[PDB]
This record gives C-alpha cells, structure tokens and sequence, in this order.
C-alpha cells in the first residue's frame, strides 16, 4: 500500500522539509516543493515539503524533531502520506510564542527571530503548529494559533503577523519536548547503540514480547567517572522511547527519617508498576549499597537487604527496566551481580579528540562565535576534561565575552538585552584565558584508544613489521585456515634488545595497524602495586582489557620485578613474586575467544624468570637490533619534519658518522640543534629589539624575522655531544645470550 | 480554607452579579417579612386557585431557619468548590452559551417541576448539573487541605444521606436527575440521531450584551518577504 | 552624558574627597577645594570636595565609604554631580554623637577630636551626614543633626559647635560604620581579587547574567590555617557589595539532638 511509511531521523536541517527517495517520489507522484499533507496520531496533521535525496530507503521517510512533534509522534511510527499540493497562500497568522522566553529579555520576536528565520522561506505553515528558532543563546518556541486562509498557508509577501499578547504555555505533552533527545549525546556510538538495540523491542511492544514468552533483560549498569551524561543518557532514552522515567536520587534515601526509607522506595517500586511500562533510575548505588564489609551499621544492612528483596521480586510482573549509575564497579556489593539481578554492564569512557569536538559543537550551538574558531587543536590539548567540563569552558568563555563586552554604563533592566544578544561574538582569547582557567578532573587516570603512530613513522626493520603483522592479523582475519589445520595461535610476544629502541613506538605502530585499542603499563605504577594493592588492580585491568576486545595489552619495565628481585633491596620480593605469580594465572585463566594480544618488552632479558619463557606463556621472542645508516637516514628523515627544515644536507653521512648508534641518540642531536637554531633566533631578535630602541626607527624597511635556517654549524655543535647512549660490550652480551638462546 | 474571597473579588461585575444573587436568593429571603411558607411550590394551587404569591416565585424555593443557618454555612461552601470547577470544567469559553444553556435547562426542569408537586428546586438543578458536569469528570479523587483518608465510591450516598437526615421527601432530587439525564443527551445524543422538532428557543436578549466574546488578534505588521 | 558618574571603589581614605580625572576637571571648569553637589539614591543630598586623580577613567568617580553611605549608595551605583559655587562659610553646627560610639571616654570632645579634625578642612556638611573622626585609639561618629545653614553648610574657622546632649538614637538605613570592608584586608590581593572578579557580577546582575542564561557558580572551598581572615573575608564581601549574609556554625549544629539539627 502507497500509504504508510514508516519514519526515521532526518539527515536534512530544514523544518519544513523531509528526504524522500527516488522510487518513492515516482510511485506518489509528487516532486520538489510539493506540499504533502502528513496524518498522524491524535488527529494531528501537518504540511512538509517533498526533498529528492536517494540516501533514504524507500520504507523510511526521513523526518526530524520538530515534525516528530509536530505530528505528535515518535521514532517508527506509522504515518500515511499522501498527495497534497492544494494548499493556498495565507493573509494573516496570529501567532504567540512560548511563555518561557520573556525571561529577562522583553523583546520584539518580529525582527530579532521572525525575520531571520523567514526572510524568502516559503514555509507551509498549518493551524497549531509548533516550531522553533534559534537566536543568540535561546533556540525560541512559537505556536500559531490563527492563520488565514484556516489551515493551510505559507510564508509569503501578503502575510501580517498578530504576535501581540502574553506567550502561552508549552502544550501539555510539549513541556517535556523542550530539550533531551538522542543528538544531545556524542562520542557514545557503540554504548547507545548496544542501550537502543536491547532496550527499543521491549518498550516499543511489550504486549508483543511477553506474547512470545521470552524474558526481558532486566539489570543494566553502569559505571564511569561522574559527570560523563549517563543521567542524561537514561533520561534521553527514557524520553524517546516513551515510559514514565521515575528518578530517584541517592543521598537523600538514606536520610530521610530513620528507618521510613524503604516506605518510600515500596512506595515508588508500586507506583511504577502502577503506571505502565516505566524505566526507573537510581544513581550512586555505593552510596546506597557499598561493600558489606564498609558496613558500620545495621540499618544500612537492612535497606540493602530490602532492595534486594524488591528487585528480585519484580521477575515479569510488568514491563518495568532497572537502570543503574555508579563509579566503580568494586565498589558495589558482588551479591548485586547474580543472574536476575544486576547482569549487564557498562563502562562509560573518557571521549577522545573527535568526542571532544563533537561536545563542543553541541554545546557551541545557540551562541554565534566569531569566525576565528579552531576547535580542533582545542580539543587535542584537553585531553582529560569531560562533557561537564567542557559545557563549563562554554559557559565561562560567554561570560568572559560578556565582560569583554564591558557593563556599557547601563542598568541593564529590560533595556540593552536585545541589542547585545543579537550582538555578540566569541574571541580565540576567550578560549586561551578559559584553558588558562581549566582544572582537568581526569587527569590521572587510564585511557584505552587507537595510537596513531603508523609504519612509515618507524622507518626500520620491516622484517619485524612483516612478522608482527603476520602474526597478528592473520589468525584474526583468516580463522578458516587455523580451524581447518587445527591449531592454537600465540597470544604474547617479547621483545629484548638495546634500550631506547622504540619497542614501545612498535608497539603503538602495529596497535593502530590492527586498529584496535591500546593499554599502556608502566613498571613504576607496577611496583607501586606490589606492596597491598595488587590483586585487585590485576583483576580489573585484565577485566577491562577483556571487554574491550579486540585489544593490544601492553607491558613496560618487564625487567624491573627481576631488578628489584636482585640487588641490595630484597625488600619488594615477595611482593613481586605475588605480582608475577597473579600475572601468570590469569593470563593462563583469559580464553581463546577473546581476541586480545599481549606484548612484553624489555632490554635485559637474562634476568627474567624462565617461568615467563613457558608454552601457553611468553614463547615467541624478537631481538631489535641497532640502527644503522639506512636505519638511522629512515629514522632522521621521519622525524625531521618540523618547520624550520633550513635546506638540510645528506642524511647518508650523517649516518656515517654516527654509526653505533640508537635513534635516541639522533633524536637528542637533532633536538639539540633546534635548540642552538632557537637561541640564535632569540638572540638576533634582542640584538634587532636593541638597535631598534637604542636607534629609533633603524630598520624602517620591513624586513622579516631571520630565517629559520639549521645550517651545518648548527648540526656541528649538535653532535659535538655524539653521544654513546649504548654500551659497548653489553651489545655482544645480549648477542651471546641470543645466540645462547639460538641453539 | 478562606480563600473564596479572591474567587469572588477576581469576579466582574455581571457575572458577580449573577452568582450573587443565585448563591443570595435564601438569605434575601430571610428579610423577615415574607414568612418561607410562602412559597411551597403548589403547581396545582396555582394552576386551579388563585395563588397570586406564587407566580414564578414558588420556582426558587430554599427553607432555611434558626437550626439551619449554620448548615446554610457549608451548603453555599460546597456551591463554591462547584462553582469553581463547574464554570472551569464542562463550558468555560461560552459566555452566552452559558446563559442559554442555563435558560433551557431551567425551562425543562420547570416543565417537569409543574408535571410534579414537590418543593425545592435549586439544590435539584445544583446537583442534576453537578453529576451531568462529573459525569465527564468521572474516576479521579480530590481531596482537600484537612482532608487525608479520602476514599472513592461513598461521596454521592453520604451526601444523601446528608440531606435525608435533615428533612424529607427525598425523591425529589431524582427529578432533578431527570433534566441532567437530558443536558447530557443534549451534549452527546440529541444534535446528530433523533432529527425532530426542538422545544428550546434561544432569543436575541442574549446576544445583545455579549459579555467577553473576544477573537480579535491585537494588531498585525506589515511582513513583505 | 559626561555629567552622571558610575561610583566604584577609591582609593583616598580622606572624608572629603571625589577623585575626578583632569579632563573632568576642565570640562566642567570646576576649582580644586570647591564644594559640589552629589544626587543620588534614596532621593539623598550631598556636598564634597573635588580632588585630583588620573587613575580614574573619565567616566569612573572615586569616592570614600563615608559619603557613599551619605548619599546611602553602594559601589556600581550611578550618581549625579554638579558644581555648587553657591556655598558660603558655616555660623553654629549642633552635631549629637551615635549612642554607640562614645562609651567610656569622659573626655572634652572639644579639644581631642572636633579641633584637629575640623582644623583647616573646610569640609562641606549637609543635614542628615554623619563623619567619622579618628582619636587616641578610637574612632568616633558624630551626625550633624543642626547647622546654619541648613541644610548644606561650610565647615569654617567662624563657627561655634555644640555636642551636648542625649546620644541620638540608631537609625535603620543608615549603613552604619565601623563595619568590616575592602580595606579591612592585607596581604591577600590576589586572591581578593580573583575572587571579587567571578562573584561580583551574578550578585549585582541577578537578571543579566539570567537573561545570558549562564549557569553560575554555587559552592566555592577556602582553605588554609585558623584565624586567617576566612569569616572576615565572606563578612567584608557581603558587607561591600550588599547582600543578605548568613552565618552558620558547625559545632552549633552538632549542639543540637539530631533531627533538629
Ligand atoms: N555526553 C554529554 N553530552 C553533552 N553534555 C554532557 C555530556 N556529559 C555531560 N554533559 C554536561 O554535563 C551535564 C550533566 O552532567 P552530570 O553531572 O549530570 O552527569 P551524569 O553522568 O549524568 O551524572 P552525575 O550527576 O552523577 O555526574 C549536562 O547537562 C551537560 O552540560
Ligand atoms: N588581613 C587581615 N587584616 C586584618 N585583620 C586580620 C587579617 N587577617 C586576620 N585578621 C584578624 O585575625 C582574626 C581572624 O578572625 P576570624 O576568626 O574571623 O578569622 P578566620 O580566619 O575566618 O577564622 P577561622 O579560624 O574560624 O577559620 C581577627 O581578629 C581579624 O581581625
Ligand atoms: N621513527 C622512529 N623509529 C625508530 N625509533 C624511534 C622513532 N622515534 C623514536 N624512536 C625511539 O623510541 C625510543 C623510546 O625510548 P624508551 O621508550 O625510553 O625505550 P624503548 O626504546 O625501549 O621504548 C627513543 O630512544 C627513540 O630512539
């Protein structure tokens, strides 16, 4: 039937108009700038504009939130749309917005908005339509209530506006349509695509579900560090999918009245099973429910135990979701994870760069900010920083603009509003003096992400790269042959040679090659752990590297156990025995399912315990050898990219004259050399500053700051510092003991 | 709580008027001169004996006396908490609708007043457009301010049971009943399926005063494009 | 409008002063030592001394707590100055001491305070003013209850003055002195001044910043050794900008019998 279709979220950003398919458009007849009458629930019916745009499926009709409010509907609903070309041009529109925008401002909406938004739109326009428009910070509602001809008219020269009259409210439904949806999130793909694909078939059709006779998941958790939006992601979710999202706060149960809390927590659990299918939320359960043994207390005992009851109780009976938020998943108490409680769980983590932007850009909405805006260097530096910080950088940064503006000797009573807002810009100076201003809550904290040193940034031993690569992504991506031939694949390899060989910098290089997600862990937070806080952390970095599989775990100072095994300490011994002894457990406990690698490293691999050198355990080793000459010119030329490149000279005898040495040594040559390049800059430009000041306008001629130019003299007294960074004998110590190996 | 008295100031001067003297008939009543006997509502006496003293007043007939008044009190308080959801509930936009709808009802209940020969006739409208008005208003509880053990299904019967007490002759509000039975119909079932003749005649006298009647859209600004 | 000034904070502590820039001074031809007449809130009335200050911005006047509670008006505020010429040399003042302000002194206030401190002024008062004076170890308040003439008045060597009698009762919008302030504070200006910055302006502009819809602090963390100045710091802020300060104790709350608390 060329009736129903169902919708989908509209790609384009104008109100009026929706994308339709090529096939779609044929087989109903209507064209570009055709009007079509869309009827929907409730007897709601609404005028849209027909848009070519293939990228739409023919079953899906593209539509975005003001229609969907318009039409009085939500995410795939079923509406008719039909030919409808017939509507007439309007004469009059008395129109009032919504009452929640006087708020301070007073305003004629006719020329700071109307105007704005309708200058040649053309927009179809029907009795009890609702739309919006963004201005200088607030996105303003506006009701039509009469138009001219009744329903149908557009936006046209012979249109006379009534826009006199106090705002009326938000209509009814509408009032929670004000802000919270699905775009109000970034850098969460994955997580609110697992949350929408496990959540939308229950609530969309509960009758459906329990029809069939399967069981609905009923525990989701999850943990992150606060302020991450998981309030908001519930609430959003909640409000698109359609239930009677009930919040219920933490810290106020407790102290309440004594013991009158689970009245009220009874009292709430029967209202939502009252009230149809609900989602109901509860934050900071460790506030609620911590660990048995934290206990002090007996009362506490006893809501945790009535909790429990409540929530095991709810088995069926309605269509009811569990939502829960917390930090740290330890934290809660374990018998809080069996099968019918608590089961599925998620970690919120920190956004990256393009998450960064991505909240920024959300956030940097209302505001029109000066046309200087370069967020993207902004959000590589704010590495450690979440969405509440950033909606805090937003907000300080306006508030620093408005000062910039300075009070105009005014009392800003109803008087200036309307000429500022409309007026306003946001400097680069304002974003410096907000990072100045910046206190990162992160900060010291692990963050799992894709590294993005590649190949070409390495420049030597491609044998190593050919074999890493072999070794790793063949068994991932041809299981066929493996299962065919029947056997199990390695999963950790060493790697020992001479330090300050980037095996770390390989490390990353092929981690981002597999494109999966990387974790760094270094000897010192290692054997920080050692003395009591060891299992524990084991446990939940093995853990979090499981669940975010594929991943390359990574291991650093993989020697500094057997440092401090052997030495004048002798204190941290057993301590590193446990350690050791936990690590080789558990990576003999991980399964052959979970597609996560793991890579040691050192550079005096003599001292490590044989046991580590074990089948199923570390077995395949790599030694790294020295740089040399079309090592070293790979290396010089990968990392000599800078600005100030001069014209350079031959990286062949360059190499020559450091042959026996690591690329640290190259890399301290070269960074020396800028230096010597910047002091001869700093001090040409205070000799230029001196005979300017001491003989007034002495270069009137414009010339440009000395060139950048590295010269040969400069690389002299570079390497007059030709550093030995590696020993000597060692070398053939680490060769023997390889050869020794190599039997 | 005492808070009639902004409802009753908020008020403008007609409609103030009107329910003033709806709700003050009874008290004007008790001038003192003219003794409440007077007018018992004899349809009968009228139509066959003289009865001069009964015209149309028999038709607004209220007794009220010493061991009364103070019930009188509440009687009008719960007029109040009516009349403040009634004029909101049902018809709150139709000013002259008002008036007309209220003169139909009054003719009806009149009618079949005359058909009978009972006494009182306010408190049978009052709750006959009480129930035709709940009947839309059907399955929600409302408690008051001192009021928290407010259970459901017992409110029409005690009120019965309230007004049974104190007097007799109760059938009565049944006829009552009757003509709200009709208001309802005349909201749901007369205008569409019977097709006949209508006793009901609305005359100009309303439309001549028009009270708020207000669709103007303040004034307008010239667009272009 | 180069007439009407925005008062702010100053920096003379001298009773009698309004620091106007040199361009101030010649657009309006004003002399120095003049009186000058100062319009502001509270349908209050003025006289001061114009004195000399290139710090402040042509727009900006600089003015002491003394006359700015004169004139019953806080820092922000907007105030109309004009020349007033027109002032002619004092012949009696009747001044009546606050009733808190001269306990325990059994002294002549003639000959300790009112000499040194009227001693060539030449002051400008009106009727209703109140100035403070500084003593031995004590700073007093005297109000200007009566002068001739009345009600703004010259302070002159030909005037005869009389403080005997009962001390006038408190008034209420007074703002009286002896209050902590901005002044009050050493060796913490860096601090006072970051903190003056981000809480000014929600404060004074309850709705701009409202109608900017940016959210505002609500909590901020002092820390560091007892008896710093933590409670005199929060007193003087509320005190200068004008708020509704509320003072609770710890130890207080844990006085009490639980739930009460
Ligand atoms: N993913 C996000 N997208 C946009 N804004 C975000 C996001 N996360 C946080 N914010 C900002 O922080 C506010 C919500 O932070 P909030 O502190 O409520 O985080 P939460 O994870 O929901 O819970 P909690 O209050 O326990 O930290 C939002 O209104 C917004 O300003
Ligand atoms: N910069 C200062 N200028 C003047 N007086 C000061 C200064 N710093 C401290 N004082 C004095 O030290 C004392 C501190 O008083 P108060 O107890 O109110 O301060 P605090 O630092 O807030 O105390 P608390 O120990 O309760 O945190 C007062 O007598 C005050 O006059
Ligand atoms: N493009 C590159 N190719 C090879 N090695 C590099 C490159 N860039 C940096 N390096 C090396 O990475 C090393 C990092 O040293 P460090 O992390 O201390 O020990 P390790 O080299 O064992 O990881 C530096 O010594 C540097 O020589």
């Amino acid at each position: 039937r060329p009736n129903r279709l169902i919708v989908d979220e509209a790609i384009n950003e104008d109100n009026s108009v929706v994308s339709l398919s090529q096939p779609k458009m044929d087989e109903l007849q209507l064209f570009r700038g055709d009007t079509v009458l869309l009827k929907g629930k409730k007897r709601r019916e609404a005028v849209c504009i027909v848009l070519s745009d293939d990228t739409c499926s023919d079953e899906k009709i593209r539509m975005n939130r003001v229609v969907r409010n318009n039409l009085r509907v939500r995410l795939g609903d079923v509406i008719s749309i039909q030919p409808c070309p017939d509507v007439k041009y309007g004469k009059r529109i008395h129109v009032l917005p919504i009452d929640d925008t006087v708020e301070g401002i007073t305003g004629n909406l006719f020329e700071v908005y109307l105007k704005p938004y309708f200058l040649e739109a053309y927009r179809p326009i029907r009795k009890g339509d609702i739309f919006l428009v963004r201005g200088g910070m607030r996105a303003v509602e506006f009701k039509v209530v009469e138009t001219d001809p009744s329903p149908y008219c557009i936006v046209a020269p012979d249109t006379v506006i009534h826009c006199e009259g106090e705002p009326i409210k938000r209509e009814d439904e509408e009032e929670s349509l004000n802000e919270v949806g699905y775009d109000d999130i970034g850098g969460c793909r994955k997580q609110l695509a697992q949350i929408k694909e496990m959540v939308e078939l229950p609530l969309r059709h509960p009758a459906l579900f329990k029809a069939i006779g399967v069981k609905p998941p009923r525990g989701i958790l999850l943990y992150g560090p606060p302020g991450t939006g998981k309030t908001l992601i519930a609430r959003a979710v909640a409000n698109e999918t359609g239930a009677f999202f009930f919040l219920i706060n933490g810290p106020e149960i407790m102290s309440k009245l004594a013991g009158e809390s689970e009245s009220n927590l009874r009292k709430a659990f029967e209202e939502a099973e009252k009230n149809a299918p609900a989602i109901i939320f509860i934050d900071e359960l460790d506030a609620i429910a911590p660990k048995r043994e934290k206990t002090h207390g007996e009362v506490e005992r006893r809501i945790v135990s009535q909790l429990l009851t409540l929530m095991d109780g709810l088995k069926q009976r309605a269509h009811v979701i569990v939502m829960a938020a917390t930090n740290r998943p330890n934290s809660i108490d374990p018998a809080l994870r069996r099968f019918g409680r608590f089961d599925r769980e998620v970690d919120i983590g920190i956004p990256d760069a393009t998450g960064r932007l991505e909240i920024l850009q959300i956030h940097t909405k209302n505001m029109k900010l000066a046309d200087d805006v370069d967020l993207e260097q902004v959000a590589n530096e704010t590495h450690g920083h979440v969405g509440a910080d950033l909606a805090a950088l937003c907000s300080e940064a306006a508030l620093q603009a408005i000062r910039k503006k300075m009070d105009l000797i005014d009392l800003e009573d109803e008087t200036i509003d309307a000429e500022v807002m409309n007026s306003l810009a946001v400097t680069m100076d304002d974003f410096r003096w907000a990072l100045s201003q910046s206190n990162p809550s992160a900060l010291r904290e692990t963050v799992v992400e894709v590294p993005q040193v590649t190949w070409e940034d390495i420049g030597g031993l491609e044998d190593v790269k050919r074999e890493l690569q072999e070794l790793v992504q063949y068994p991932v991506e041809h299981p066929d042959k493996f299962l065919k031939f029947g056997m199990t694949p390695s999963k950790g390899v060493l790697f020992y040679g001479p330090p300050g060989c980037g095996k770390t910098l390989l490390a990353k290089a092929i981690a981002n090659e597999c494109q999966a997600n990387f974790i760094s862990i270094k000897g010192p937070e290692l054997l920080t752990m050692w003395f009591g806080e060891s299992e524990a952390n084991v446990r939940e970095i093995f853990d979090k590297a499981r669940q975010a599989a594929p991943c390359v775990l990574f291991f650093d100072e993989l020697d500094s156990i057997a440092k401090a095994r052997g030495g004048n300490i002798g204190d941290g011994g057993g301590a590193a025995d446990r350690v050791i002894n936990q690590i080789l457990t558990e990576m003999d406990g991980m399964s052959t399912k979970k597609n996560v690698f793991i890579i040691g490293a050192t550079n005096r691999p003599d001292i490590i315990d044989p046991a580590i050198l074990r089948p199923g355990r570390l077995d395949q080793l790599i030694y790294i050898p020295l740089p040399d000459e079309k090592s070293r010119v790979a290396i010089l030329k990968a990392n000599l990219r800078k600005s100030p490149v001069a014209k350079d000279v031959d990286l062949e005898f360059l190499a020559k004259m450091t042959n026996g040495f690591s690329g640290a040594d190259l890399t301290e040559i070269c960074q020396r050399a800028c230096k010597l390049a910047i002091r001869e800059s700093i001090e040409s430009e205070i000799r230029r500053e001196r005979e300017r000041q001491t003989n007034p306008s002495a270069m009137e001629v414009e010339e440009d700051d000395p060139v950048p130019e590295i010269r040969r003299d400069h690389f002299e007294e570079a390497m007059r510092f030709a550093r030995r960074s590696v020993s000597d004998n060692d070398i053939r110590k680490y060769e023997m003991f390889a050869q020794t190996l190599q039997q | 709580m005492s808070d009639i008295g902004d409802w009753f100031r908020s008020i403008p001067a007609i409609t103030r008027y009107w329910f003033a003297a709806t709700v003050a008939v009874p008290l004007v009543g008790k001038l003192g001169l003219i003794s409440p006997a007077y007018l018992f509502l004899w349809p009968e006496a009228f139509l066959y004996r003289f009865q001069i003293w009964r015209p149309i007043t028999a038709t607004f007939y209220f007794p009220v006396g010493p061991g009364t008044g103070f019930l009188y009190l509440v009687n009008l308080y719960f007029l109040y908490q009516y009349s403040t959801r009634l004029e909101t509930g049902a018809f709150d936009g139709r000013p002259a609708d008002y008036l007309f709808m209220l003169l139909f009802n009054w003719i009806c209940i009149v009618i079949t007043g005359l058909a009978m020969d009972m006494q009182l006739l306010m408190i049978p409208l009052i709750m006959s457009v009480l129930y035709v008005w709940a009947q839309l208003n059907r399955d929600m509880i409302v408690s008051f301010w001192f009021g928290t053990r407010f259970k459901a299904c017992y409110l029409p019967w005690v009120i019965l049971g309230f007004n049974y007490i104190i007097g007799g002759s109760v059938i009565n509000e049944l006829i009552g009943n009757l003509v709200g039975h009709l208001y309802f119909f005349l909201m749901f079932r007369y205008p569409m399926d019977l097709g006949g003749r209508n006793f009901l005649s609305t005359p100009q006298f309303l439309y001549r005063w028009l009270p708020s009647r207000r669709h103007n859209w303040g004034q307008g600004f010239r667009l272009g494009d």
